């Protein structure tokens, strides 16, 4: 039950590390997807 | 009111509907930036089967963009049609998968499958009528083959009684571009045949002799390649999508045209092509459509109609036209070459029509057809699996992620009996 | 007396249109009057593409118009 | 042209200016290295280019909020409104924004957020005040000169213009800055020089 | 955001990362103090350069790859030379005594004492590297530091990040031209121990371009720094599809699982198209099939032996700048009515493509022009066969009268390590004759 | 209001008094004269400096510190050092013999008559507060005052104020290199007088910042000022809290709360975090996780005592500068009870954690720069019961031939208090080897 709570906390951080990358990405694909447009112009 | 699911895959798919929602963009005049800048309230009328509406005006679609790395991502939301799409409507792994099936179908592309079962329930439930579901894979690769037709495999679990149907893009013919091919392909057609109702099926090079046989054009790039990839999509839906004399949807084709469970296997075509200096001096009439759409370099999936016999042919219609006339045209063409179908059918050619060509055209149609001569398209594949799998070559990137031989050694009893149908009806 | 990495690294170290987007508008446009028609008009190249439009109407649309003019009505009641 | 200010005061009707004064911190780090203006910007928004000369894209007419007339000597904490005249026939422009919500929060940073908009409700009035703490009470109401550094308040949310040069948006110009409004307290709880403005004539 | 973490060891990882490095500075906007001039990068930059540059408070972009020897002796000139200020005072290990032509000290005695201050490095570095799909090895076969060092990190990385990528563009030591002497002994050894454990190795050898750049490009009496350019171009056009846009970007298992079908068969090749003059260039004519079908004559590759001996098994492709892809099919169409050059019956299909947008930049002070298309077919063949034979022909000569090798005992091996060096090339000179055996 | 006294005891009190008081004179806006300058900007209601410094109505800043030392030598460099005019010269206590590295002089025959004045003056410098938090103990075991006065002090402020806050910061023995010989007589026999008479503590030896310093940094040559500078670094963040705002707070009757779980086991560690160059501190870009693996690692700790041995009792934090509660709490819960960090059980929740804003301030003269995040970590372990064990060593053996023995007993003390020093620590041996065990 111990290895049960550790793996747990285990899901717990994979699942925050994973919507971190999620988040970033679609903030920064609006802030760093406009510059190529620009140079299609 | 019978809207479209939009579903897409990988890199080659996301780099295809590129070009589908351009031609909607474009036929129902929609500027890159959101709202409506048409010029009739015809398209406004039937516009929510494609585009969701919202506060603003604007319209976005119901557009399922996927592949398993932010690799082409980018493009989409940087080339010319990039803020219509919705910034939900990316979903991402993170490691590619690149040239196997199995980390597509079991561990990679299966991994994330709990983001596009989300965005569908959202989107596809809350219309008011779904129609069915329209998906595109790259059949010859790693994510488009192996996450999209698992999802081909599982919400034909969920709802049976949709029409499936698929743009896929088959194995090229005499120059190959991956050597893990003759196993990516080989094995989504053991899951395509139980899994699929129509499968429609494009080639490059077989689209590489439109633009220099036909277009006349020395440069030709995936931009000019895809519009006529474009028009297998855009160009079968026109029943729904305008009004006018007859209307025939996508389910009452599926009737005409297979008349079994082992058979969905079309073979495309697209009528209105010639070159562009002599765009004058063809008339665009009844007589040169048919001379057009029935030979085998306008036609899309790479085979020869000679060494075999079609069995159904479908053709959508388009702009004010005679109905007289086009019926001795296609009535002439079922009898003078007798031999190019089977005396066992009636007829096998449908007419629909419409009201509105597609825009700058003024008398279009688009072409959808079963052949059993595509049998051959299914045995040059099973040709080099046979060559491969005697010498065990390049296996172990298969049982590296949870596959057996025995997803291997019925992915060729499959193929043997699929084409043990077509050899009858020959 | 220097070595090859330091002196390569050294090296790499030490290593027109008349009408532009300010000349656009002042430049003018549509003058000596050159005879302008298709065929053998011989005018350079005019503005004459297939432009590309949505045919507004449909057949019933076109086909049931009024069959006989009239003035329309009113609101049926107040 | 701007308007010349005879004595040191700036009336109302003068055309004026905004521009953060250079400074010598160094905490930032990251770091438009002097005399910032306060600019119009479309992809409308606002954010502070580097120093520039009055070019109209800049200029803001001193007007009136609480019924002043067109030449009249401004104090310290008093509301007023300053206008953005429109590149074409657009007559005014206001200084706005809104109390935060989640959802208008000002890009690059979650703050509160500084914008552009038509529309007029006392979300468009500013008072300036004076920058030391304890001359507050004892300057209030009294005529702000010319081109001095003066700290830029609300009167619905009482925070401050911020000269926010931590962080760069590239824009069509290039030339960078954002801009929001929130107010700084030093561990003595003072004022910092990320506030200060200067109205130039 | 994708990721790079290459891996250089020794002498001649340090001369060549001095050149390879020099390109991902030169390719992006990075000027040699850190810094960038802020001018737009084509496409997206800020996701370009995230294989390789990283971001501070300064502005200042910082590498991520690693530089490994056992001494200061060369990685000092990198310390005290034009790139001083950008590399980090940490992601540069240096020792203090050379392994000095030696198997054994290199991996057991001046190896173990050092490796532990490196993997505080790499997973400090690797905490944000979150795409990154494996590591890039650059070794030397035939020293001390490249070959000892070395395969004792390749049985370590493997047991720690498990089922990762390992691809190496290694250093082969030459047929003919001999550097050292007795690089038998730690190339076969090396070669013992990285077979199980690496998945793919691009294979190059110092003589084999210095014809090169005597006939294609007519420079006479070149240097190292005149050779590290072509294999540090050839690294970045391999690298080239994660890093600016084009029709078909490629993915870091595109390598990996198109190039290699088996285990114990790892090696391929690799040859580079486009090699010719910085002043000629304009008056020969530089053709899509021209740049393909020179890859396949045996005078461009990169491996002194002769495929009309053996036979083309598995290939790759990376255009790159102004390609239409309607040639690119009327080009590999030409390849396939030959008998000359020949395939085995179990690879029908052959070919990989991946294209970019960007021609290719070249370094201000070079060799080779400015060129618009380029292609490099890192791709396998069976008769490596032959290549591999005669670094082991003078292995048994030389074992016969027990050479050279009490230096070797003497840092804590035994005889042992050399007798089953010759028994696993045994079973792999039993391997490629079956791999390459017709089936009837 | 929230004020807390500083009370620091040696000569090593009055090195530790210097380096201490004058980051807190640049961490608010002091001059050595005392006055801030006139043209600094203070709204004057709202102090955050009130905890240390006093004031009067001219603006002068007296910090309410008292200094102890038992011979001149130390202080006349204070009070004639550049702070001259800092200090207010009744709290800088001087005897005028010392009590020469030894127990009972300081603590019967030369500390008695110099707790006099020093309780004369502390209660002039805690009338002045309304809320004292407590005070603070920066003492060495080593010499006579910091062991022998040290703990006369302990005992008489028991009675004199009860139940206030006495924190120390021991300078513990190094143990391998010393000052001296006869330090553990004066480093058991304090230790076992200062259990009853201390609510919390810290430890530290000195070799292991010498350790921390070259490892980390290029300083070579250091100096005790390079050291008590560190110590400044690691108070301020003890008490930062306190002064400047935050997200959330930490005051001084706090840590006893979450790390004492037993009124006699109040011994944790120290350790701060982002120890790195000037010109290292450009180049590696740091974040809140990049951190606190640091205060984990061995190498970081302020003791020669490493806790993979032990079992973390209870933790603390203190998190400084551009912190999100966000990423504090994702590192936090990235560490675990599986990893070479391993708790008890009886501590499942297992934590504290502190939030301030106001970044960490630059020294002039220093090697750290200005870095903007920290922590101040505070764990208990059941590893330094082994650090005990060697002090029980090396005291026994002394203890054995009976050695420097008459030193201490004709210097107005008793006979059996050596065989009671040893008697005790067998005990809370025992005592820190029952907190630790699992359940049952
Ligand atoms: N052509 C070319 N060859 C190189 C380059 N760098 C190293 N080499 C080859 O590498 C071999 C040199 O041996 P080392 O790499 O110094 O051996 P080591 O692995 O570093 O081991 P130690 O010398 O003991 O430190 C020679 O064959 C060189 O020709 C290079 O930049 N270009
Ligand atoms: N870690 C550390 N130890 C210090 C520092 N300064 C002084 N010390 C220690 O202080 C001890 C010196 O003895 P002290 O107790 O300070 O001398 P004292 O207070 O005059 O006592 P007596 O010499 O007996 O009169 C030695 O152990 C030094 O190592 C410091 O800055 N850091
Ligand atoms: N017609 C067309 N084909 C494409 C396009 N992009 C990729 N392809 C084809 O799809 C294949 C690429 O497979 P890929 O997408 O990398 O496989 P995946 O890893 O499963 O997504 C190649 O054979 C291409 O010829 C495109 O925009 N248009
Ligand atoms: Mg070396
Ligand atoms: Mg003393």
């Amino acid at each position: 039950e111990h290895f049960q709570r550790a793996l747990e906390l285990k899901k717990m951080v994979h699942r925050w590390r994973n919507s971190h990358t999620h988040c970033l990405w679609q903030i920064t694909l609006s802030q760093r997807r406009n510059p190529y447009a620009i140079l299609r112009m | 009111m019978r809207e479209i699911v939009h579903l897409q895959a990988g890199q080659c798919g996301n780099q295809i509907g590129a070009k589908f929602w351009e031609v909607i963009s474009d036929e129902h005049g929609i500027d890159p930036t959101g709202t409506y800048h048409g010029d009739s309230d015809l398209q406004l009328e039937r516009i929510n089967v494609y585009y969701n509406e919202a506060t603003g005006g604007k319209y976005v679609p119901r557009a399922v963009l996927v592949d398993l790395e932010p690799g082409t991502m980018d493009s989409v939301r940087s080339g010319p049609f990039g803020q219509i799409f919705r910034p939900d409507n990316f979903v991402f792994g993170q490691s590619g998968a690149g040239n196997n099936w199995a980390k597509g179908h079991y561990t990679e592309g299966a991994e994330l499958v709990d983001s596009v079962l989300d965005v569908v329930r959202k989107e596809a439930e809350s219309c008011d009528c779904l129609q069915g579901f329209q998906l595109t894979h790259s059949l010859g690769g790693g994510t488009g083959s192996g996450m999209g037709t698992l999802l081909i495999s599982k919400i034909r679990e969920e709802y049976p009684d949709r029409i499936m149907n698929t743009f896929s893009v088959v194995p090229s013919p005499k120059v190959s571009d991956t050597v893990v091919e003759p196993y990516n392909a080989t094995l989504s057609v053991h899951q395509l045949v139980e899994n699929t109702d129509e499968t429609y099926c494009i080639d490059n090079e077989a689209l590489y002799d439109i633009c220099f046989r036909t277009l006349k054009l020395t440069t030709p790039t995936y931009g000019d390649l895809n519009h006529l990839v474009s028009a297998t999509m855009s160009g079968v839906t026109t029943c729904l999508r305008f009004p006018g004399q007859l209307n025939a949807d996508l389910r009452k084709l599926a009737v005409n045209m297979v008349p079994f469970p082992r058979l969905h296997f079309f073979m495309p075509g697209f009528a209105p092509l010639t070159s562009r200096g002599s765009q004058q001096y063809r008339a665009l009439t009844v007589p040169e459509l048919t001379q057009q759409m029935f030979d085998a370099k306008n036609m899309m999936a790479a085979c020869d109609p000679r060494h075999g016999r079609y069995l159904t042919v479908a053709a959508v219609f388009r702009g004010r036209m005679s109905m007289k006339e086009v019926d001795e045209q296609m009535l002439n063409v079922q009898n003078k070459n007798s031999s190019y179908f089977v005396e066992w059918i009636p007829n096998n050619v449908k007419t629909a029509v419409c009201d509105i060509p597609p825009r700058g055209l003024k008398m279009s149609a688009t072409f959808i057809g079963n052949s059993t001569a595509i049998q051959e398209l299914f045995k040059r594949i099973s040709e080099q699996f046979t060559a491969m799998f005697r010498r065990k070559a390049f296996l172990h990137w298969y049982t590296g992620e949870g596959m057996d031989e025995m997803e291997f050694t019925e992915a060729e009893s499959n193929m043997n009996d699929l084409v043990s149908e077509y050899q009858q009806y020959q | 007396w220097i070595s090859e990495t330091r002196e390569k690294m050294a090296q790499v170290c030490l290593n027109k249109a008349l009408l532009n987007e300010e000349t656009m508008n002042s430049g003018i446009i549509e003058r000596d009057t050159g005879l302008p028609a298709t065929g053998f008009g011989a005018l350079f190249t005019r503005h004459s593409p297939d432009w590309s439009k949505m045919c507004t109407l449909t057949t019933y649309a076109e086909e049931y118009a009024p069959p006989y003019e009239y003035q329309p009505l009113g609101d049926p009641c107040q | 042209q701007l308007s010349v200010s005879e004595d040191g005061y700036i009336h109302y009707g003068d055309k004026v200016m905004l521009v953060s004064p250079d400074h010598p911190e160094t905490e930032a780090d990251l770091f438009l290295p002097g005399d910032l203006s306060l600019c119009m910007t479309p992809d409308c928004g606002l954010s502070a280019a580097q120093t520039k000369i009055p070019v109209g894209r800049n200029t803001f007419t001193i007007l009136c909020a609480a019924g002043e007339v067109i030449g009249q000597v401004l104090r310290y904490g008093q509301n007023f409104r300053l206008g953005i005249t429109g590149g074409f026939d657009d007559r005014m422009l206001y200084l706005s924004s809104d109390h935060r919500t989640l959802l208008k929060s000002s890009k690059r940073s979650w703050l509160q957020e500084v914008f552009l908009t038509h529309e007029d409700s006392y979300l468009n009035c500013w008072q300036a005040a004076f920058p030391h703490p304890q001359l507050r009470l004892e300057y209030e109401g009294s005529p702000v000169p010319a081109n001095t550094k003066i700290l830029i308040t609300h009167c619905h949310t009482n925070r401050g213009l911020v000269a926010h040069r931590h962080l760069f948006l590239r824009t069509y110009f290039g030339q960078e800055a954002e801009v929001a409004a929130h107010t700084y307290l030093d561990s003595h709880r003072v004022e910092k020089p990320k506030n200060h403005w200067m109205l130039v004539t | 955001m994708r990721e790079c973490i290459s891996v250089h060891v020794g002498q001649a990882g340090v001369q060549i990362g001095n050149a390879c490095w020099e390109l991902y500075c030169l390719e992006h906007g990075i000027q040699p103090d850190g810094q960038m001039p802020s001018d737009k990068t084509i496409g997206g930059g800020d996701d370009s350069f995230n294989t390789f540059f990283s971001e501070t408070g300064a502005g200042k972009h910082v590498p991520r790859a690693v530089f490994v020897d056992l001494e200061p002796t060369v990685i000092d000139e990198v310390r005290t030379g034009t790139y001083r200020q950008l590399f980090h005072p940490e992601q540069l290990i240096t020792g203090k005594e050379d392994a000095a032509n030696n198997y054994a000290r290199g991996h057991y005695t001046i190896g173990k004492e050092l490796i532990d201050l490196v993997l505080d490095r790499i997973r400090k570095l690797a905490d944000q590297c979150t795409g990154l799909q494996g590591f890039l090895i650059f070794h030397s076969f035939g020293g001390g530091t490249g070959s000892g060092f070395t395969s004792l990190l390749m049985e370590r990385l493997s047991v720690d990040y498990g089922k990762k990528s390992k691809l190496e563009f290694s250093i082969y030591p030459a047929p003919q031209v001999s550097t050292a002497v007795v690089e038998p002994y730690n190339s076969i050894l090396t070669t013992h121990t990285t077979l199980e454990h690496s998945d793919c190795a691009f294979m190059v050898d110092n003589e084999a371009i210095y014809d090169i750049c005597r006939r294609n490009l007519d420079i006479e009496r070149p240097t190292y720094t005149n050779l590290n350019r072509l294999i540090g171009q050839i690294v970045s056009s391999i690298t080239a599809s994660l890093r600016f846009d084009g029709a078909l970007n490629v993915d870091l298992t595109e390598f990996q699982t198109n190039l290699v079908p088996y285990p114990r068969i790892h090696f391929p090749l690799a040859t580079y198209a486009p090699v010719i003059s910085a002043e000629k260039a304009y008056h020969e004519q530089l053709s899509v099939a021209e740049i393909t079908n020179a890859c396949f004559e045996p005078a461009n590759q990169m491996v002194k032996c002769d495929p009309r001996h053996g036979k083309y098994m598995a290939c790759c492709l990376l255009y790159r700048g102004d390609v239409v892809p309607k040639d690119v099919n009327a080009a590999i169409a030409t390849i396939k009515t030959k008998r000359t050059i020949q395939f085995v019956d179990w690879c029908p299909t052959g070919f990989k493509v991946g294209i970019n947008y960007q021609p290719p930049t070249v370094v201000p002070g070079g060799d080779l022009a400015k060129v618009q298309r380029a292609v490099c077919m890192l791709s396998n063949t069976t008769a490596i066969a032959e290549a591999w034979a005669r670094l082991d022909h003078k292995f048994d000569l030389m074992y016969a009268k027990r050479a050279f090798v009490h230096w070797y005992v003497g840092e804590g091996m035994e005889e042992g390590e050399f007798s089953e060096a010759r028994e696993d090339m045994a079973a792999l000179e039993k391997d490629y004759e079956e791999v390459g055996m017709d089936s009837v």
